[PDB]
DNA sequence: TTTTTAGCAGCAACA
DNA sequence: TGTTGCTGC
């Protein structure tokens, strides 16, 4: 069996980051110039990203309510013998591990590319009471990166109305 | 121009989908405003004006003109117009020959004038009934239909449907089946509260409002309460539930309320969703708004209605908790937001203790904001995945708006559907049934009458497992019957179940010979000890199918009189189907002379006037309402009956017979048949769509996400017709509803009880039935039994055969088919055809890996409606009774139940399974027998902890007194909805458990405070030890766990005759005696 | 000396995702 | 600001050493998750000295007071952790869906080092029992 | 006549609030207390009454008594809510 | 003021 | 030992 010990003081520098399959492939590549780099625009405000040589992920910390202890194996400096308590199913000790860190969070990586809706729709409907389509699409791209149907993007404030072949946008 | 709905695109005005409808008064004339999320547009309303109306019935059709002149002259102050009309009345003799009741239609300018006409006519009806053209007025009909429901029925306008609004009225489109996407807001609110109390809107503030709009998240924070500025963050609990939250840090509670009302005006939501916001959120916002001098109705259009529910004109209020209570099929222990999120969205939301919310606004406001946005995300995705598609689908068929469609009881939804169908067939609606205030049986006063409902049996108790052997004792004569029935049962499976012809089936004799061999081997070797097949056989839509098969409606149940008055009543008549039902009275043992003696005694007593601003404080007995007279009679009869007869009630069951007309106008049953077929239609369409969602390419975003929403849609119209059908099945006993039919309900139940007892009596001869509940039988069959087969058609398609199912269905069709069903082939000549109708089929579910059934502590008695069932993969398929899933309860029993259920999948025999389960029982007994000196103190606390919530504290609480009541009072002494977390203390010895309930929060309190209250609560002034283990009643917790062990395990094995696997928990003395008398 | 134990949480909870600043690491 | 992750040493050690066979990597690592709070003493140097010599429940190693808080016995997928004299935890070795990775932020030199990559975890989801 | 006036005809909320503030000042100048008579006894609508009852001195006409009582009940609840807000 | 039904488990009191 | 109430399946 392995005896589990704990130190009075943990090193808080050790943190857990989730490694997706793609991250694993990147990690096992000695070829890269730059392997991975943590980047941020500033120290106090901007988000922190994780970058490979050709892709960028934004980091998000996710706290959990459990006690998570990482143990590393160690070789005791002096031979130490422990008493047997009423413990059942105990093999001879062969190595020793110590919980050296206590982590409360993980770092998730989400792929990312390395203004008021109602007002913008109001001004769009203004200059032109009735708008085309291919004409209005590049005008509304800027409001919601939610990846939606362009009609839904428009219906956030202005409204569509059809006729024979054309569909115009009014209110 | 010429009106034709085929040329709709030339038709003028505007097309739109009707999202919201309300009754209005226009410049007053009555009208309905209709709100169209509309296509293309953001929205637009349009108004339909229509005269409110009702009917007068006459007793003599020869003098209708004398009644017409009377009512013109008597109602001149309020009547707009009058017209003589004709309707079919199914209570009229010979209406089945086209005889229609003559009626006077009274029409009004508005609903107020209609109500005054009712106030003028009601005295004439009361004089005529108790004591001239006045005596020709029989009754008023259709006078109580809601006005918007009237316009929706009479114009066929339905929410969820698309219409073109034109001068002539509303025209239903047909090309657009998909809903429009309304702007959907969903919100939740976080409030301050005092320790151990509920929030009070008079003193407590709103801390935050979390919301989502169409998938974007928002949080408003009140910076008087929230200590830091919260930054924009993501709460995405799954990749299918994104939640990006933009934060509005507002200076105070009034800026928070103004921002919330401003943002509602900007986005113009046509749906607002909440979780329980009818009774917390909106009441709180509205009271805080009133304290700050804001009028929430003039700000956003929201006000409390006559029920105290929050509503607007333009926007529907979709309280998800209404759907959770009515439609989700969740038991009441799983109806709180977290347990709904776990059971429906399949994740754990964030969970905060309500006592930590107000502290965390100052100490950890980021973690409070994470909790608040979690409940907005949970509410938004609960609405969009479940409530939205379900409610708008119901609106496409029901003449109600979304708010009423969410909130009315299911039997009222049946009433509206039956009113549409009766109106479309020109049938006259019945008046609402009024229960007689008293009834008598054999000169005894009835307390209540009813029928014998669904049949339920608990036959065996034990562990049954696909890998453990069971003894079978097959009746060889049942196998001889099955061998003789086999050719016609297989033909029936091709012709009736699979709707094909035997001539197309290439392997018919191969399948027949394979089943014949297995049956012959089971006949010769009729005593076997082999593995089981664990099956459930259940009747598809049982009561609806009994109703359609027997042509059961309340439009047919005829007396011998109405049957004798009918011109179709000849020698040789086939159309009078006689069916049995079991009536059940509960009556007082007292006779009519004793009743009259009690009445004469009460006439000498004096009673308080239920009058308020009124004056006369005292009434005599005869000055009371007849309902109040009978309430006082029933009270004195309960005392008298108990004193003279030593019992309060007698109950008696009488088998009765009733006549079901087959020739009677088909409108009820046609609604049921047609509704059943449309649901089947959508199940079919569903399957075709399932094939479409997989056949195609995998580029998920390639204009095929419209196809998947419509899949949810047809599923939803399927579930919708489903609820509507099972409801018709109930509605018919809806006291106070129309089309009521207490009989019909008794026939439906007794026919069902007879079908399931017939099925059980076969299954008991070829296998072992374990439990029977109404429409379902749980059984074990021998593993050698004939099971699943496939017929091969000439076109290479395979038809499915389940022999255990088809052998039952064949016997159901030979015994319960209606060879008297009549249908009207020629409506001009009143020609009826007679055919054979039966729609009653078992379905089969399984085979299953394991089933666990509990036994009683009483000798010879099973426990009905309690079991646990497991799939072949070891997943928990179905459960019955049990706890844990409940709000509060004792945490020890929840953790024990979480561990124990998965372990019933272990072991290769029934004894081996009970031994693995007994290992876990002993481990959980060791924790208690060791006084839980192990583990950590706080953990012992939680597990031992029992939690209970109080509904409304206040005076309900000055009221009763008990353990929680004791915990709440002890929290009040120390520090609606309060969570009473408590333990039970050993001291005072011999005191009731309700006086030994100590709040757990005392263990975390300062040693002087802890000492003073523990001394006062244990009645021990000398208590110096303050360890939680010496305070706890370990004997009480050991009895609680021992009683869970008895119910879930010791019983099963010992009830099935296997030795007791947990000897540290003894059997009850009746069960010990029952085992000893079984082994002797 | 025998005062080491686990105060059992009745159910597993995973908290809200949070953004990370440079100071969050150091 | 910006800083690289140094993963050369872990990578070289990974390529030159065999594939991970058991729950413990060749470099000797293990994680652990407990549904609860591990209640430990607030001080250790003072309390490590009063532990009698026979028990050795609080040992001293290289000037650090380590507490012997339990024992682990791995039987296939099943695993048991004994804590103190009064706690027994039953759990399982589960293969991680997402291989976790431990790193190390050297604030001093502004260097980041990849320490190791996990593939398994030992989870204990049931209420602790006495050691019997 | 000022207390019995139909405030339901006034669409302008600001003007309704100003009149209600003046009426609260008049009720205070005459020391007219709004008492909730809870002598109803059946938890439905405890009628609000003015103490002293000016109604018994002013209302000579039995037809006007019934009309005024129905109008006053809705006004007195609004006035009580405003007196409680001011308190 | 609006409102589906009956059969059953089991805790706790009292006839 | 039985019935009766209540909650909730
Ligand atoms: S049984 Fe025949 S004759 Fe009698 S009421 Fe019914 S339809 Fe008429």
């Amino acid at each position: 069996s392995i005896n589990l010990h704990s130190a009075p003081e943990y090193d808080p520098s050790y943190k857990l980051i989730q490694l997706t399959p793609e991250l694993l492939d990147i990690i096992q590549d000695p070829v890269q110039n730059h392997q991975l780099r943590f980047k941020s625009l500033d120290k106090d405000k901007s988000e922190v990203v994780l970058c490979s040589h050709d892709k960028t992920w934004v980091l998000k910390q996710r706290k959990h309510s459990n006690t998570v202890l990482l143990m590393r194996e160690f070789v005791p400096e002096q031979p130490i013998t422990f008493d047997e308590t009423l413990l059942f199913g105990l093999s001879k000790p062969y190595m020793d591990v110590v919980g050296f860190a206590k982590t409360e969070s993980e770092f998730e990586t989400r792929e990312t590319h390395g203004m008021d809706p109602k007002e913008r729709f109001k001004v769009l409907f203004r200059l032109q009471s009735q708008w085309d389509l291919e004409d209005i699409k590049p005008l509304i791209e800027e409001l919601n990166s939610r990846g939606m149907k362009i009609d839904s993007f428009i219906m956030k404030y202005a409204r569509r109305k059809r006729l024979g072949k054309k569909t115009v946008v009014t209110s | 121009g010429r009106f034709d709905a085929k040329d709709i695109d030339q038709i003028p005005g505007r097309v739109g989908w009707l999202t919201n409808m309300h009754a209005t008064l226009v410049s007053g004339i009555s009208g309905v405003d209709f709100y169209f999320l509309d296509e293309e547009g953001g929205s637009f309303k349009s108004t339909v004006v229509y005269d409110p109306y009702f009917f007068i019935a006459c007793n003599d059709e020869s003098r209708v003109n004398d009644v017409e002149e009377l009512v013109k002259k008597y109602l001149e102050s309020c009547l707009k117009s009058l017209q003589i009309i004709r309707k079919e009345d199914l209570t009229m003799d010979n209406h089945l020959l086209g005889l229609q009741k003559t009626l006077i239609k009274l029409s009004f300018v508005n609903s107020n004038q209609l109500f005054e006409a009712r106030k003028l006519l009601r005295p004439i009806l009361q004089d005529n009934a108790n004591n001239d053209a006045k005596h020709l007025i029989e009754d008023i009909r259709e006078y109580d239909v809601p006005y918007h429901v009237r316009v929706s029925i009479d114009k066929d306008i339905r929410v969820g449907k698309w219409y073109k609004v034109t001068q002539q009225g509303f025209i239903e489109d047909t090309r657009k089946i998909a809903f429009a996407d309304p702007v959907v807001m969903a919100f939740d609110i976080e409030t301050t509260k005092p320790p151990l109390k509920f929030p009070d809107s008079a003193v407590d503030q709103i801390m935050m409002i979390s919301y989502m709009i169409d998938g974007e998240g928002f949080l408003i924070t009140n910076r008087e309460i929230i200590s830091e500025d919260i930054e924009d963050f993501e709460y995405t609990p799954k990749p299918e539930y994104p939640g990006f939250f933009t934060i509005f840090n507002e200076n105070d509670e009034v800026a928070l309320l103004q921002r919330f009302f401003e943002h509602i005006r900007d986005v113009r939501p046509t749906v607002i969703s909440t979780f329980n916001g009818d009774f917390f959120d909106w009441p709180f916002i509205h009271n805080r708004s009133k304290i700050h001098g804001l009028d929430m109705f003039d700000e956003i259009g929201f006000a409390p209605d006559a029920e105290g529910e929050y509503k607007s004109s333009y926007c529907s209020h979709m309280d998800c908790f209404r759907w959770v209570k009515r439609d989700s099929y969740l038991p009441q222990g799983s109806q709180g937001l977290k347990a709904v999120t776990q059971s429906k969205l399949g994740y754990n939301p964030i969970e905060l203790d309500p006592e930590l919310m107000t502290p965390y606004a100052f100490e950890k406001p980021q973690h409070l904001s994470e909790y608040s946005v979690s409940d907005a995300v949970a509410t938004y995705y609960l609405y969009m995945k479940y409530v939205h598609p379900f409610i708008f689908s119901l609106c496409t068929i029901i003449p109600l708006n979304p708010d009423e469609t969410l909130r009315k009881g299911t039997g009222t939804l049946c009433e509206m559907l039956l009113m549409v169908q009766a109106y479309q067939h020109n049938i006259l609606l019945p008046n609402k049934h009024t229960d007689p205030i008293e009834r008598f049986y054999d000169g005894h006063l009835l307390e209540s009458e009813t029928y014998v409902g669904g049949h339920v049996e608990s036959l065996e108790a034990g562990v049954f497992r696909s890998d453990l052997k069971n003894e079978f004792k097959i009746d060889p004569s049942a196998i001889d019957e099955l061998l003789q029935e086999l050719p016609e049962a297989l033909k029936f499976s091709v012709e009736v179940e699979n709707k094909s012809s035997v001539d197309k089936v290439t392997n018919f004799e191969e399948i027949k010979n394979q089943i014949t061999q297995k049956l012959l081997e089971l006949k010769e070797n009729n005593i076997r000890n082999e593995l089981p097949l664990i099956y459930h056989v259940d009747v598809a839509s049982m009561y609806p199918n009994i109703m359609t098969t027997n042509r059961l409606q309340p439009d047919s149940i005829k007396a011998e009189r109405d049957c004798a008055s009918c011109d179709f009543n000849r020698p040789g008549k086939t159309c009078a189907r006689k069916l049995k039902w079991a009536w059940r009275g509960e009556f007082f043992p007292s006779k009519m002379d004793e009743y009259n003696m009690i009445k004469r005694a009460l006439q000498n007593e004096t009673f308080p006037n239920k009058n308020k601003f009124s004056k006369k404080k005292v009434l005599t007995f005869d000055e009371l309402s007849y309902a109040d007279q009978v309430i006082h009679i029933k009270k004195r009869l309960t005392e008298y009956s108990r004193k003279v007869y030593h019992r309060v009630k007698v109950s008696e069951i009488v088998e009765r017979e009733a006549i079901v007309c087959q020739r009677e106008n088909p409108f009820y049953v046609d609604t049921v048949k047609s509704f059943r077929d449309r649901r089947y239609e959508f199940k079919g369409l569903a399957k075709t769509w399932k094939g479409n969602l997989s056949k195609i390419d995998p580029s998920d975003k390639h204009a095929r996400d419209e196809a998947k929403k419509m899949i949810v849609l047809y599923d939803s119209l399927q579930l919708a017709h489903k609820v509507i059908l099972n409801s018709f099945y109930g509605y018919v006993m809806r006291k106070g509803s129309r089309w009521y039919s207490m009989e019909m309900a008794g026939i439906t139940c007794l026919t069902g009880a007879t079908i399931i007892q017939m099925a059980r009596a076969l299954v008991e001869r070829v296998g072992r039935p374990l439990e029977l509940d109404t429409d379902g039988i749980w059984c074990i069959l021998p593993k050698s039994f004939p099971e699943t087969y496939f017929f091969t058609l000439e076109n290479g398609k395979k038809l499915y055969l389940s022999y255990p199912c088809s052998m039952l269905n064949y016997r159901v069709h030979q015994k319960f088919t209606n060879h008297q069903y009549q249908e009207l082939k020629d409506p001009l000549n009143y020609i009826y055809e007679t055919h054979s109708e039966n729609t009653i089929f078992f379905e089969v579910d399984g085979p299953y890996k394991a089933m666990i059934l509990p036994s009683s502590k009483e000798e010879g008695k099973g426990i009905k409606k309690r079991y646990a069932v497991f799939n072949e993969d070891g997943s928990l398929a179905e459960l019955k009774g049990f706890e844990l899933k409940r709000r509060g309860e004792l945490q020890l029993i929840k953790n024990f139940q979480s561990d124990i259920f998965k372990v019933f999948l272990e072991g290769d025999t029934l004894e081996g399974c009970y031994s693995a389960v007994a290992s876990v029982c002993n481990r959980w007994l060791d924790v208690l027998d060791s006084h839980g000196l192990m583990l950590e103190d706080e953990d012992l606390v939680s597990l031992i902890c029992e939690n209970r919530s109080m509904s409304k504290t206040l005076k309900e609480y000055e009221g009763q007194k008990s353990t929680s009541i004791t915990t709440a009072r002890r929290l009040g002494d120390f520090l609606k909805g309060l969570q009473c977390k408590y333990i039970i203390s050993s001291k005072p010895f011999n005191a009731p458990v309700t006086e030994r309930a100590i709040p757990v929060a005392i263990f975390s309190a300062d040693i002087p405070i802890k000492r003073s209250f523990l001394r006062r609560w244990t009645l021990d002034p000398s208590l110096e030890d303050l360890d939680i283990r010496t305070i706890i009643d370990w004997g009480y917790y050991r009895e609680r766990l021992g009683s869970a062990i008895q119910k879930i395990i010791t019983i099963p094995a010992a009830l099935q005759g296997v030795s007791n696997p947990v000897p540290r928990v003894e059997h009850p003395d009746w069960l010990k005696r029952k085992i000893a008398t079984k082994e002797d | 000396t025998v005062k080491i134990w686990v105060k059992y949480n009745e159910g597993f909870s995973n908290a809200v995702r949070k953004n990370v600043t440079w100071n969050n690491l150091w | 600001p910006s800083v690289d992750i140094d993963a050369s040493q872990w990578q070289k050690l990974t390529q030159s050493r065999e594939k991970q066979t058991t729950v413990i990597t060749p470099l000797g690592m293990m994680m652990l998750e407990i549904q609860g709070e591990l209640e430990l003493p607030k001080d250790f140097a003072s309390l490590a000295r009063r532990d009698s010599p026979n028990e050795g429940r609080f040992s001293e190693q290289d000037g650090e007071t380590l507490i012997r808080f339990g024992s682990l016995q791995i039987d296939g997928e099943r695993a048991t952790l004994f804590v103190g004299k009064k706690q027994r935890l039953l759990g399982k070795v589960t293969k991680l869906d997402v291989p976790m990775g431990i790193m190390h932020f050297n604030s001093k030199d502004n260097k980041v080092e990849l320490v190791d990559v996990m593939k398994y975890k030992v989870i204990f989801k049931d209420r602790p029992l006495p050691i019997m | 006549s000022m207390i019995s006036s139909d405030f339901n005809k006034i669409r302008n909320l600001k003007l309704k609030q100003a009149i209600m503030e003046e009426l609260v000042q008049l009720l205070k100048s005459f020391q007219l207390n709004l008492i909730q008579n809870r002598s109803e006894g059946f938890d439905v609508r405890g009628g609000l009454t003015i103490d002293p009852p000016i109604d018994e001195v002013v209302l000579l006409n039995p037809k006007h008594i019934n009309e005024v009582q129905h109008k006053r009940a809705n006004n007195l609840s609004s006035l009580l809510a405003k007196i409680e807000e001011n308190r």
